């Protein structure tokens, strides 16, 4: 499953509750995973700190509830955290991930639209790309309009991780059409709604113009 | 590369290592030999790595079954206790520290499963397994239950299965016979049949594991459980008025739980074997030495007769030793892996109702 | 103390793949060896475990009957035999060690050591290099401001591709998006970079798209429109 998100600042206290552990009252382990690396064990048996883990990590149990607490977030702590339980002793289940992300000031995206290239059109397909660059928070809505007809289901989006420098996100929205369908319409627009925009921003081009 | 003229001791962090450090203090004050007690993480996995290259501690404390592989690799020196010293320990504890006809460790402590019961719900615990169905009926009318214990693992279910004749490997004169297995005999069939009947008659749930059974007993929802001395601290916090007694009999025969023996081995690469022998025999394995360790963290039942008789004033400890003496030393041979698979498979297949008891046992071998 | 994995790669639905987890620094016989997989952008999913000392093997419901876990004690290596594979089995597969002290214990200590992971892709697609199309900067770029350009990397299999700009000389402002699995079974992604508008006519911007699985390397120059 796609991991949940939690935005925080350096120095904040964060407490994550294990959702998969509501099954049974067995032992609970916590893990930290960074992009492109294997997870690392933080805590076992609900509250035992694994050897070498900083003491700002702690785990607790209060009845059927198991939590992981970071007393004061450090820069190296922004990552994804998983809890692990053992419902029947032989079975093992990992909870949904909780990604701790870096809080920063709201940044509106700068929007760019790219028509399909001539080379791709000659191969029979048209991909139209809407770029939302360096924005925060991640939440944003992209609406495609083709001759003012609202589109749905013919585009896919992809988001980067938080930039290492400015902690912003970038998002591509790619609308895919056949060459024949693409040539049947003129105006192509993506309308962007975001917290940093006082009103939606639209970037558009007319097919075959300059 | 082990330093000569001193003793380095490894014992697990769940043992009374500060109490053991006091025995080392007395040894240093009397002999001038410095003793250093350490509790390194996963010492039983670090030992074969360092001892293979002539390193490691002089003395290592661990469960007896792991020492079989150590002696297999030649990592443990043969110990030399005379007849008078061996008479101070119960004779069956020496069976746990024997490998190919050689003593390779000193028995320290003795652990085994016992019948744990709620004194308020049940002032008189049952003496037989056959009583438990009728007892569960009287408790289920009160919203309670009779017995809940870990049905998922063969360590917890074997005591009943072995009661009427089941056995792992035929034990002769300190040698296990890997060809004579007693999982598919009339004794084992009767025990598993009674276990499956408890589940089919709704006296026990086939899904109960270690954690479910421990939570139910510590919250007072069930009158009995089956566990070892390691579980007592969780019940002490629960404030349940509990007792520990002999396991119920089946067909008039005692339950036969496996026996674990905390053992102290001497590194084969150690240049201080005589000092290690002097420390273990004349300071630790005494009433005074074991009490120092026990005061720090209780050992449970011990192999030293004189100090066990003192500890047995605690009826929980006396029950532990009683069940252990009625049980069997857990075999320290690699063939136990196949034994565990057979027992675990036969129980899960028969308890779920997919196979009969006879089919479940014969299919676990093939 | 290490866990080294091997045996991953490409496979078709219904096919078979055998993964290996070679351990050193400890004896797998006295531990539980787990397989844990992670689909792209998703969380961990437990697959199977083996605890040879206690004669036990376990399987998640989603793979029970199709996968078989085993171990070779003499080689200190565990194996995951995956049969009847499906597209949903595509993931990075890890092996991990769960420690145990005593035979009576329930699971307590979690997974302290993890392998590096190996990617298993289950698909009917054949290995194919990408087509690279230019994302050309707007001729109406911000006068004295910032322009964006990029490359569309379309219709390749399998993952991954690497994208650089001017052979690694241009790194600032580069964003390479995660690939998406299209309904055709081929992957696609784009890589964009923002630059000052005044550099659009002078500085050259070439994206270096490398697809090692197909031995394909495409250098595509990105320049403004044709009018």
């Amino acid at each position: 499953q796609s991991p949940s998100s939690l935005s925080a600042s350096v120095g904040d206290r964060v407490t994550i509750t294990c959702r998969a552990s509501q099954s049974v009252s067995s032992a609970v382990a916590w893990y930290q995973q960074k992009p492109g690396s294997a997870p690392s064990l933080l805590i076992y048996s609900a509250s035992s700190l694994y050897s070498g883990v900083p003491s700002r990590f702690s785990g607790s149990r209060s009845g059927t509830d198991f939590t992981l607490t970071i007393s004061s977030l450090q820069p190296e702590d922004f990552a994804t955290y998983y809890c692990q339980q053992s419902p029947q002793g032989y079975l093992v289940t990992f909870g949904q991930g909780t990604k701790v992300e870096i809080k920063r000031t709201v940044a509106a995206p700068s929007v760019f639209i790219f028509p399909p290239s001539d080379s791709q059109l000659k191969s029979g397909t048209a991909s139209v790309v809407c770029l939302l660059n360096n924005f925060y928070p991640r939440e944003a809505k992209v609406q495609w309009s083709v001759d003012n007809a609202l589109q749905s289901g013919n585009s896919q989006e992809s988001v980067t991780e938080q930039d290492s420098k400015d902690s912003t996100y970038s998002l591509s929205s790619t609308l895919t059409l056949s060459s024949a369908d693409y040539e049947k319409h003129k105006v192509y627009a993506c309308e962007v709604t975001h917290q940093g925009l006082s009103s939606p921003v639209t970037k558009s081009f007319n097919r075959g113009e300059c | 590369k082990i330093e000569e003229g001193k003793l380095v001791i490894w014992i697990n962090g769940d043992k009374g290592y500060n109490g053991l450090a006091e025995v080392g203090k007395k040894f240093e004050k009397d002999t001038g030999i410095k003793v250093t007690v350490e509790h390194p993480d996963k010492l039983e996995e670090k030992f074969p790595q360092v001892a293979a290259t002539g390193d490691g501690p002089d003395i290592i404390f661990w469960a007896h079954d792991r020492f079989g592989g150590y002696a297999q690799s030649g990592l443990l020196a043969e110990i030399t206790p005379d007849k008078a010293f061996q008479d101070k320990l119960y004779p069956f504890t020496w069976d746990a520290v024997r490998y190919n006809g050689k003593l390779i460790a000193y028995p320290i402590a003795v652990e085994a499963l016992s019948l744990i019961y709620n004194k308020d719900l049940l002032p008189n615990p049952p003496k037989t397994w056959e009583e438990i169905p009728a007892l569960d009926k009287e408790l289920k009318a009160k919203g309670k239950s009779a017995l809940m214990f870990n049905l998922q693992e063969p360590y917890f279910t074997w005591p009943l299965i072995a009661a009427d004749g089941g056995y792992a490997f035929k034990y002769e004169n300190g040698k296990y016979d890997i060809k004579d297995v007693g999982v598919d005999n009339a004794g084992a069939k009767a025990g598993l049949t009674f276990l499956v009947d408890l589940i089919k008659n709704k006296h026990m749930n086939a899904d109960t594991d270690y954690s479910i059974a421990e939570a139910a007993f510590n919250k007072g929802e069930t009158a009995m459980t089956i566990n070892g001395p390691w579980a007592w601290s969780n019940i002490d916090t629960s404030k349940v008025n509990y007792g520990v007694t002999v396991l119920p009999t089946f067909k008039g025969q005692p339950s036969k739980p496996f026996v674990g023996v905390l053992s102290a081995g001497i590194n084969a690469a150690s240049p201080n074997k005589e000092l290690a022998k002097e420390f273990l025999e004349n300071y630790l394995l005494t009433d005074e030495g074991l009490e120092a360790v026990n005061k720090d963290k209780p050992l449970g039942a011990v192999a030293l007769k004189s100090y066990e008789e003192e500890l047995a004033k605690d009826p929980r400890i006396a029950a532990t030793m009683e069940n252990a003496q009625k049980g069997e030393i857990m075999p320290n041979i690699p063939q136990m892996s196949a034994f565990w698979y057979a027992v675990r498979t036969a129980v899960i297949n028969a308890a779920s109702g997919r196979q009969t008891v006879d089919e479940a046992l014969k299919d676990a071998q093939t | 103390v290490q866990l080294v994995e091997s045996g991953g790669g490409l496979v078709q639905p219904g096919g078979s793949l055998r993964l290996s987890c070679a351990a050193s620094g400890f004896n797998v016989y006295y531990s539980s060896i787990h397989w844990v997989r992670q689909a792209p952008g998703k969380g961990l999913e437990w697959v199977a475990s083996i605890y040879s000392y206690y004669g036990s093997t376990s399987y998640a419901d989603s793979v029970k009957g199709r996968f078989t876990i085993s171990a070779d004690t003499s080689k200190n290596t565990a194996y995951l035999q995956m049969n009847s594979l499906r597209a949903e089995d595509t993931a990075v597969y890890y092996c991990a060690r769960e420690y145990h002290s005593y035979v009576y214990e329930p699971p307590l200590y979690g997974m302290d050591y993890w392998g590096q992971g190996t990617l298993v892709t289950v698909s009917s697609a054949s290995t194919k290099g990408p087509s690279v199309f230019p994302l050309a900067p707007s001729s109406k770029s911000t006068s004295g401001g910032t322009a964006a350009l990029g490359c569309l990397v379309k219709d390749y299999f399998p993952e991954p591709v690497t994208v650089s700009w001017n052979s690694g000389a241009l790194t600032s402002g580069v964003h390479t998006f995660p690939a998406v699995l299209q309904s055709s079974g081929l992957y696609s992604l784009s890589s964009v970079v923002t630059v000052p508008s005044s550099s659009l006519g002078t500085q050259t911007y070439i994206c270096n798209v490398n697809h090692k699985p197909s031995n394909t390397k495409v250098d595509k120059k990105v320049e403004p429109k044709s009018c």
